[PDB]
């Protein structure tokens, strides 16, 4: 899962963007989950750096 | 969805200036936002950065240490104060909206912009022009019309108007785009195409406006 | 600093597909985003993460980035594409912006331009000036170059010359200007102002009289 496409499936769901993890990018194959990293959940989402207050790990499936 | 700058005017080397933009038609309080300059004629200079609660800004190299962004999101407003102002800060400031997610998560874009507040930095003052006629001649006469004009000189800053007969002539007229001089001051000139036949009996007068220095100009242009 | 290179200028036949380049380091790496500048306008986004159109934008443009190279591509190039196309990326907490490449649609056919050539007036000369005031008119596409030559010498000292203006026809007008003393004017026996376009060339001459 490419950095672009992270960054791309992030502001597509930005407005479900929380601290419980994200649905998974793909339905097929392997993809991504987000979620703001907890002691960030009350920074406006705008000023979340994407290094260091948004958690992703893959979401392996087949 | 609307961005309108104010706070542009001339100002000279080592003033100050405070820009402002008051944004309206989207939430203010969710999307970073962005001074963006273009010195005329020229390519586009990113000058500084502001998240939604500034809590994050960023300058260009060129400006850091002089300019300060800043935002007061219950005026949904965004200012921009210039100091230590150089002549090569001359530009129109756009005031453009950012993302609404930080640059580094892919919303590095910029939309949209506003229509943008000149800042002229200049050693020059404000001074009227000189208007010379350009007189019509043998060499200027195109067979069946003729071609006279005004050369209005040594001005600062722009703009100046030029009429001819006080707007009543309108057909052949051109009035060409300003040069600056090396001095600092502007010059141009209009120029008007008319029947050859008549040089000798109708009578042409370039009138030219400055505002800025208030100055208002008749010149009779005659062979 | 990052760097983004751009062609200063292409030119493209209506119906015509027009290719715009943008170079960076590692620009593949980077979303681009690209703008579009018509004269006296604000930029408006054309593109947003390498190829994604800003609902609001025809078709016929679309743009890819790989590698060290995003192109911003315009088929069928109408004649309200005319502009100024500028790439741009982020970059160690920057914008940057490309040099930015003036496309020019050839909606009109060639047109030479008219010159006309003034000496100095009696009133300036009184002002211990001297202007010589060359006047580029009418001509298509906006480009010409202007020479000033003096007894035939040419001359590039207090030479100013303005870059091309759409007039109301869509043909384009210039000026250049020619600072003399009062008594170089009167040292030299003729005064010259050439100008070229499309090969073609157009000189006037101007003396003392």
């Amino acid at each position: 899962p490419s950095d672009k496409h992270i960054k791309e499936y992030l502001n597509k769901i930005q407005n479900s963007l929380s601290t419980e993890w994200s649905p998974c990018s793909v339905t097929c194959g392997n993809g991504i989950q987000v979620r703001i990293k907890p002691g960030s959940a009350n920074k406006p989402k705008d000023e979340l750096d994407y290094a260091n207050d948004i958690e992703k790990k893959i979401c392996k499936m087949e | 969805v609307q961005l309108v700058e104010s706070g542009g005017g001339l100002v000279q080397p080592g003033g100050s200036l405070r820009l402002s933009c008051v944004a309206s038609g989207f939430n203010f309080t969710t999307y970073s936002m962005n001074w963006v300059r273009q010195a005329p004629g020229k390519g586009l200079e990113w000058v500084s950065y502001i998240s939604s609660h500034s809590n994050l800004i960023y300058y260009a190299t060129s400006v850091k240490g002089r300019f300060t962004i800043s935002r007061d999101n219950a005026k949904n407003s965004l200012y921009l104060q210039m100091n230590s102002l150089r002549a090569e800060d001359t530009a129109l400031y756009y005031c453009a909206r950012g993302g609404s997610l930080h640059p580094s998560a892919g919303a590095d874009w910029i939309d949209p912009w506003g229509q943008g507040t000149l800042v002229t930095v200049s050693s020059a003052s404000t001074k009227g022009p000189s208007v010379f006629p350009l007189a019509p001649s043998s060499k200027s006469t195109s067979g069946g019309t003729a071609a006279l004009g005004c050369l209005v000189k040594d001005y600062f800053p722009e703009p100046v108007t030029v009429s001819w007969n006080s707007g009543a002539l309108t057909s052949g007229v051109h009035t060409f785009p300003a040069v600056l001089q090396s001095s600092g001051l502007y010059s141009l000139s209009s120029v008007v195409t008319v029947p050859s036949s008549s040089l000798g009996t109708q009578t042409y007068i370039c009138n030219v406006n400055h505002k800025p220095s208030n100055t208002k100009v008749d010149k009779k242009v005659e062979p | 600093s990052y760097e983004l290179t751009q062609a200063p200028s292409v030119s493209v036949s209506p119906g015509q597909t027009a290719t715009i380049t943008c170079s960076g380091d590692k620009l593949g790496d980077k979303f681009t985003s690209w703008y579009q500048q018509k004269p006296g306008q604000s930029p408006v986004l054309v593109i947003y993460q390498d190829s994604k159109r800003p609902s609001g934008i025809p078709e016929r443009f679309s743009a890819s980035n790989s590698g060290n190279t995003a192109t911003l591509t315009i088929s069928g190039t109408r004649a309200m594409d005319e502009a100024d196309y500028y790439c741009q990326a982020w970059d160690s907490n920057t914008y940057v912006f490309g040099t930015g490449t003036r496309v020019a649609v050839l909606s009109q056919p060639k047109a030479n331009p008219t010159v006309t050539l003034f000496p100095p007036s009696s009133e300036e000369l009184q002002a211990n000036k001297a202007t010589l005031v060359c006047l580029i008119s009418d001509f298509y596409p906006g480009a010409v170059t202007v020479a000033w030559k003096a007894d035939g010498s040419p001359v590039k000292a207090g030479v100013e010359t303005t870059k091309p203006s759409k007039q109301s026809n869509n043909k384009y007008a210039a000026s250049s200007y020619l600072s003399l003393t009062p008594e170089q004017w009167k040292s030299h026996r003729s005064y010259s102002c050439q100008v070229t376009h499309e090969g073609s060339t157009v000189e006037k001459t101007v003396a003392p009289t």
